[PDB]
């Protein structure tokens, strides 16, 4: 199975610099080309550059925006691509994704097919803080669906990540996008039981923080 | 540096319709590529070489030009259809995409059904306050939020989000925060959620009182 997995992402100050790396799998890694797009919140995709196989002298290209300034490489023993990104600018934030570019054939059905998740950098002097995860619970009956939640503020950078009863409660449920303000975000989430379950039975908010190694959870409990 | 232009920018299909996106370049390419993306996903590969659908995209899409001219047609717009659409031109060094075309679904009205929420006695020990309000799954997009404290409107604090289409089930969905202090909350008594969707010339409210127990 192909598989592409971008990593690496996180906070760094503006000048200074971030190396991301792209575990593959599921593919003989040296046969193909690879490229780097970059996507900033809200923007487009931006073509950034790629390295070439093994035919072709692992050789490598670089989009103008960022030649001078980031390195491309692969390691062929492990299969992973790397992008050095030196002296960072606001204008470097976005999320980051690794894609199977061409090979030594006429697959070109394939080509840029493959992407990563992606890993999302965020190039800032601001510094990292830890969210406050709050409660989102009603206070007064007489509707069969109820709608509960969590606040998450106060944080930096993105992103969270947030779940419900651990995950097995899936439908509905409405994550928003994060607000900034005065360099810290702010979101939150709703989530819409049966009137049946809740607060018969248990709701929980799974909220999880990397950039600060920040994670919690908040019982949603009834105000009495 | 061949730079793209998408257009439209933003639009708005019903069930069936065809719809057309187009695609202009500065300088000449060979072939235009296409990529639909849905959000919060990676983009997927729709269309390459201007002409040639991707793994599993459906028959009524389609896609030509050349020169400097391109365009991605869909037939008969599908629910699932509806998603960004980016033209990427891989002819010269460096590659390129274009600006996006945001393709949004129609379909039915569905009234926004609200809730708000008073801020958590955890929050209040650190000396602020927060208020929310969900007003979840309505369409149209066009909506409007005024938070009134004791029949005075408050716009000072409030900070809003709005989501992407639903995927599921083609709604919207938006939150809205008013952040006050304890010490501005512990003042006022009457907190209300105002919204005026067109699913009602009556506007939709719904309210709580800061009751102390
Ligand atoms: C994914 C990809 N990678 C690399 C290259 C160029 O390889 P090179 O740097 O070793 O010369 C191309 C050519 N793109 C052309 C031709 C591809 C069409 C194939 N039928 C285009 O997109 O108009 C490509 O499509």
């Amino acid at each position: 199975e192909v598989k592409l997995q971008e990593s690496g992402g996180g906070l760094v100050q503006p000048g200074h610099s971030l190396r991301l790396s792209c575990a593959t799998s599921g593919f003989t890694f040296t046969d193909y080309y690879m490229s780097w797009v970059r996507q900033p919140p809200g923007k487009a995709l931006e073509w950034l550059g790629l390295i070439r196989n093994k035919a072709n002298g692992y050789t490598k290209e670089y989009s103008a925006s960022v030649k001078g300034r980031f390195t491309i490489s692969r390691d062929n023993s492990q299969s992973i691509l790397y992008l050095q990104m030196n002296a960072l600018r606001a204008e470097d934030s976005a999320t980051y994704y690794c894609v199977r570019d061409k090979g030594s054939y006429g697959n070109y059905e394939a080509w840029f097919a493959y992407w990563g998740q992606g890993t999302t950098v965020t190039v800032s002097s601001a510094k990292t803080t830890p969210p406050s995860v709050y409660p989102l619970a009603p206070g007064s009956q007489t509707n069969s669906m109820v709608t509960l939640g969590c606040l998450v503020k106060g944080y930096f950078p993105e992103p969270v990540t947030v779940t419900w009863n651990s995950g097995s409660l899936s439908s509905g449920v409405h994550t928003f996008p994060a607000v900034l303000q005065s360099d810290l975000y702010t979101l939150s989430s709703s989530v819409t039981v049966p009137s049946s379950p809740r607060p018969s039975e248990t709701v929980t908010c799974n909220v999880a923080h990397p950039a600060s190694s920040t994670k919690v959870d908040k019982k949603i409990v009834p105000r009495d | 540096d061949i730079e793209l232009t998408q257009s439209p920018a933003i639009m708005a299909a019903s069930p069936g319709e065809k719809v057309t996106i187009t695609c202009s370049a500065t300088s000449g390419v060979n072939y235009m590529h296409w990529f639909q993306q849905k959000p919060g996903t990676s983009p997927k590969l729709w269309i390459y070489s201007t002409s040639n659908l991707a793994s599993a995209v459906p028959a009524r899409f389609s896609g030509s030009g050349s020169g400097t001219s391109y365009s991605l047609t869909i037939s008969r717009m599908e629910a699932e259809d509806a998603a960004t659409y980016y033209c990427q031109q891989r002819s010269t060094y460096p590659f390129t995409f274009g600006g996006g075309t945001k393709l949004e679904l129609k379909r039915a009205d569905a009234a926004p059904t609200v809730s708000i929420f008073p801020p958590s006695s955890e929050q209040l020990t650190s000396g602020g306050a927060s208020v929310v309000c969900f007003l979840n799954n309505f369409y149209p997009k066009d909506i409007n939020v005024k938070w009134k404290i004791d029949g005075s409107e408050r716009q000072n604090g409030v900070l809003n989000s709005w989501t992407d289409q639903d995927s599921k089930d083609s709604t919207y969905s938006m939150s809205s925060t008013l952040t006050l202090t304890k010490d501005e909350y512990e003042r006022h008594n009457s907190y209300t959620c105002e919204a005026t969707h067109k699913t009602s010339t009556s506007p939709i409210v719904k309210s709580f009182n800061r009751n102390e127990c």
